[PDB]
């Protein structure tokens, strides 16, 4: 289901460093990652409902 | 002028009917000149989402480099 | 559906086969036919089962719910999509742990003043949305919900014949289960008991979502009530693992009990 | 003959000679996924031998007072070697079972005990409020249940108990005990065999399910007529309980599940 | 400090030792997490009741 | 696309159109795509009991001892 | 190329693009028992994708004054998911090894780590009674165990210690360290690689044996030229190892096996 609900759950997503980051010296010790996400060829979705992502008041 | 397609039976009865013959066909007839009258067939057809997953000039390999 | 078998003429016996004496220790029936232990004549069966097939024993429309709107929040209502509302359909369905059907819905809109002498009101329009679980769920009467961009609604005129619709098989799973034996959660070690916890034998909070119903025409100071009467009825329907009918009166959506526990009635044993 | 058998299963094996042939639950044996009926796209783990082995759960007491007994499955087994071990590992499961119930007396002894296999076996709770049974009473373990000879509903607001509370002639469940026998079963009478052996195939709606939210089957033992002996007011035959999984694939591995308990 | 601001989509790293703590964690509710809900995906999911299949993470 | 099915006359009137012909005849004609749309042939089959009358792992006859 | 990789097992990947090759143990893939090698006569348990996975153990730090770490097979490993519920429920065990260590530093480090498989990794103790060193100290599990600069004897005789001394340019074992160049290995020279990859086949004078009793390789890792950086006399990078069980199969199944620890 689309929505949070314990029988239908997924699971969880975690990200650990193995090892650690290195960099020599004159660099940057902080930097960014970016994550992305998309479905696979195998995904499929049904039954169309509303969203609730847009409103109208009045 | 009648369109006979086939359904694509979801819940089966215990009949052979559910499983062949007219009875998994369904009938259809245009009755209006103009085709904005029509109803919508839905039998659609799907394409490549390449041309916004993938729309790189030389095309590239999963298993090979990205950067070459 | 079909034919049962013809009698066939049985004469005495007197041999070494006993097919009156068995074990049902086993877990078997004795498949005996009238031949066995008596002498029979022949007999053409012409009687068949065609009205007991699983098809035609769910192929009626049963009322699940009936939805009541207040024309003067109840100026609209929300049904919780359910067939443990009513009894009798409920009984029938639990004869068998897991079902597979379509299901056609007919609504049958009744309205009355509820003054004898006062008000009066124009012919009214109703719009039964369906709100998938996920879906926003109307605050007003007349919010933005009600455009259904998306939704299926139906919107009924007071006097047209009963709207009816069918539906698909909707379940998640390959087959609707009657009966769960479990729980939507599993509590870990360590967590709080507020943790964790969740209703046994139910799945989803939110199942198939519910009904919106609404009044359309702009309500007048007059005192009116609707009431919609649903009526289901399973077609092309499949039918797994027959358990025993309910016996005592039901206690809720689960299989719990509480009152009529003594259903049968004193009969001497030697008693006809 | 219809009464002696041996059962091999891995390493264990199981012999009678008072048997009453053996049930196959709905004539269907236990089997795998088949590609056609598959759902999770992982490589799916298949102990085989090392759980696929008979496992004998607590032996319980039989006495002219007893109403009943009741398991479920796959929690009976939760704590059983391996296959314990993969239940929890895994978010999914699936298996089938061989469950073989024994009980021996003698020529003198009088008794019949109805064994029965029951998919979805959901029981009644205790309270008004409903479906209020908790997880770690409706999941008893290898220890399992007992019928009571009537219904008593739990008042204690402060600390309910939200247990089951299975009449035993309502078959915890609303129903008649007598048509019971719509479920696959078989009957000890002691005059007549030593055990049941009964093969279950897995039951669902779905191929595959979580083992610890779930409990596909449940086995309840009712004494259909009660244990007597010579003139022994005072007589107790043990009924001890051995289960064997069968075709067990699990998917979806990941850590050690340790569900709350007590 | 960061949501609904460029910075609720970067998380930053470090040089620092090795540590066995996550640098993030999500839950996989494609439709409801709120990391989730709004992306390409999540919004198109918000327009249907079912989901099945597979799902990719690229950083 | 019509589906021609014949019915089990009960009473019969007095004609040969009760006991023969297109008289004793239905026939059928889906309108609707999704097969949820349709109406119950109920032309439904039936089965073997013995899945739940006899699930007996070694197979027995009547006549013959079931306890051997 | 020779630079980039990836190992799939199970449910696990792992990536590498600054790799030097890897290195099969001998020539030798790992492989299951034939028909024509087998002893126990009893069904063998392949647990398979549950247990042939890359599992990672704890992640030691790399300092200018490290002496090296050593790990003993399969014993760093029987603390690992279902690998280790095999290992200690059966009496036999078979496995062959994927070993992958991880360490990356810059363009500005320095250092070469030896990464050596050597097949029965005896190692020497610290006491003057002969193989006095006791099974809790022989077996420390995925934490391991370190060399050390010089041997030192353990003189208290009412608490012997009854532990190992492994002197590091003796190679722990009274062999000259420059000679363990012999056995399967890679250099991690951080100017070069990232890791070491060595694939470890079942080597031992059996086809199965006790994997409590004991261990069939040792993994020691060995700082060949030191650790340096810029000009920070303080650097520490970390060196994580992950390896992965293959071919497991198991025979004599039992209770499970608790042995006595610290
Ligand atoms: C095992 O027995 C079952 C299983 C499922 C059931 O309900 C499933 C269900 C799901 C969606 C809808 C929505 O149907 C509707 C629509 Cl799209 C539009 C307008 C009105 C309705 Cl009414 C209705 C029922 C019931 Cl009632 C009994």
């Amino acid at each position: 289901q689309t929505i949070n609900d314990s029988f239908t759950e997924g699971g969880y997503i975690s990200m650990f460093y193995q090892t650690r980051v290195v960099v020599p010296l004159s660099t940057p010790r902080k930097m960014d990652i970016l994550g992305f996400v998309s479905a696979c060829n195998d995904f499929s979705v049904r039954l169309l409902r509303d969203t609730t992502h847009i409103s109208q008041e009045a | 002028g009648a369109q006979v397609s086939s359904q694509k039976v979801g819940a089966h009865e215990n009949s052979n009917r559910a499983y062949g013959g007219s009875t998994i066909n369904y009938t259809t007839i245009n009755y209006y000149r103009d085709s904005a009258s029509n109803a919508a067939s839905k039998q659609d057809f799907a394409q490549d989402p390449s041309k916004f997953t993938e729309p790189i000039k030389d095309v590239l390999i999963k298993t090979a480099p990205t950067l070459n | 559906a079909n034919n049962l078998p013809d009698t066939q003429s049985s004469g005495p016996a007197h041999s070494k086969e006993t097919p009156a004496l068995t074990a049902v220790e086993t877990g078997a029936t004795n498949p005996l036919v009238p031949s066995d232990t008596v002498q029979t004549r022949h007999v053409i069966q012409k009687r068949t089962r065609s009205e007991s097939t699983v098809e035609s024993f769910f192929a009626r429309g049963a009322c699940v719910a009936i939805i009541e709107v207040d024309n003067d929040s109840k100026l609209f209502s929300v049904w919780k999509i359910t067939y443990k509302d009513t009894v009798q359909l409920r009984r029938k369905l639990e004869f068998f742990t897991y079902s597979r059907f379509d299901m056609e819905f007919t609504f049958v809109v009744t309205s009355n003043y509820t003054d004898a002498n006062n008000g009066h009101a124009l012919n009214q329009v109703y719009q039964i949305m369906y709100i998938p679980p996920g879906a926003p769920i109307p605050g007003k009467w007349n919010d933005y919900t009600w455009q259904t961009s998306s939704n299926p609604s139906v919107f009924y005129t007071y006097g047209a014949p009963p709207a009816r619709i069918s539906v698909p098989y909707v379940g998640i799973a390959n087959a609707y289960s009657h009966f769960y034996d479990g729980f939507a959660k599993v509590p870990l070690a360590g967590q709080a008991s507020t943790e964790g916890d969740s209703l046994y034998g139910a799945a989803s909070l939110n199942d198939f979502g519910s009904l919106a119903v609404r009044v359309v025409n702009d309500h007048n100071p007059t005192k009116l009530t609707s009431k919609i009467r649903v009526y289901m009825k399973p077609k092309h329907v499949r039918v797994w693992c027959p358990r025993p009918p309910r016996a005592v009166p039901y206690y809720g959506p689960g299989v719990d009990y509480k009152d009529g526990l003594a259903p049968l009635p004193g009969k001497g044993l030697t008693t006809y | 003959s219809v009464r002696v058998m041996q059962l091999t299963l891995g390493n264990s094996t199981i012999t009678t000679q008072e048997a009453a042939n053996s049930v196959v639950a709905y004539g269907r044996w236990p089997e795998y996924i088949k590609d056609s009926e598959a759902n999770p796209v992982d490589q799916p783990t298949e102990p085989d031998v090392a759980a696929c082995r008979f496992y004998t759960l607590d032996t319980v007491t039989w006495r002219k007072e007893s109403r009943g007994w009741w398991w479920k499955l796959p929690d009976a087994l939760k704590d059983m070697g391996l296959f314990g071990q993969n239940m929890f590992y895994h978010y999914l499961g699936r298996a089938g079972y061989t469950v073989h119930v024994q009980c021996n007396a003698s020529k003198f002894h009088q008794g019949a005990l109805g064994v029965f296999a029951v998919p979805e076996m959901c029981l009644a709770g205790d309270s008004t409020t409903h479906m209020f049974t908790k997880y770690e009473n409706a999941n008893p373990g290898e220890k399992g249940g007992e019928f009571k000879g009537s219904f008593t509903l739990d008042t204690n607001a402060t600390n309910p108990a939200r247990n089951f509370c299975p009449v035993d002639y309502l078959f915890g469940s609303g129903v008649l005990a007598g048509n019971a026998f719509v479920y696959p079963h078989q009957i000890i009478n002691l005059r007549t065999n030593n055990c049941a052996t009964l093969v279950l195939p897995y039951v669902n709606s779905l191929s595959i399910d979580s083992m610890t939210k779930h409990n596909n089957w449940g086995i309840a033992i009712l004494p259909l007529a009660p244990l007597d002996f010579a003139t022994e007011s005072s007589t107790e035959i043990p009924i001890t309980l051995t289960i064997a999984p069968m075709c067990c694939e699990f998917n979806g591995l990941r850590n050690i599940t340790v569900p709350r308990t007590q | 400090q960061r949501k609904n601001t460029m910075d609720m989509y970067r998380v930053e790293l470090n040089d620092a030792a090795h540590s066995d703590t996550p640098i993030l964690c999500l839950s996989l509710s494609p439709a409801s997490d709120p990391r989730l809900a709004h992306t390409m995906l999540g919004e198109i999911l918000n327009y249907y009741t079912h989901w099945a299949g597979s799902l990719k993470f690229t950083f």
